[PDB]
């Protein structure tokens, strides 16, 4: 699955 | 923190704690069900907010 986080 | 994956089924993008996002890698089937938070637990269920406003929150 795609995810998306604070870098 | 937060961070968001996209749902396998209807690709709506949920909400979920950062605690747990490192164990979901781009393998992983993901779907709405799946999500803890039942305000956002079924591909019906409208996203919490825009994509502008989630990569916003995420500083990306
Ligand atoms: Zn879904």
């Amino acid at each position: 699955a795609r995810t998306k986080q604070t870098a | 923190e937060s961070a968001w994956v996209r749902c396998d089924d209807c690709f709506k993008w949920r909400r979920i704690p950062a605690s747990v996002v490192g164990s979901i890698d781009e393998s992983s089937r993901w779907i709405c069900m799946n999500n803890s938070d039942k305000r956002f637990a079924d591909c019906s269920k409208s996203q919490e907010m825009s994509n502008e406003e989630i990569n916003a929150e995420l500083g990306i």
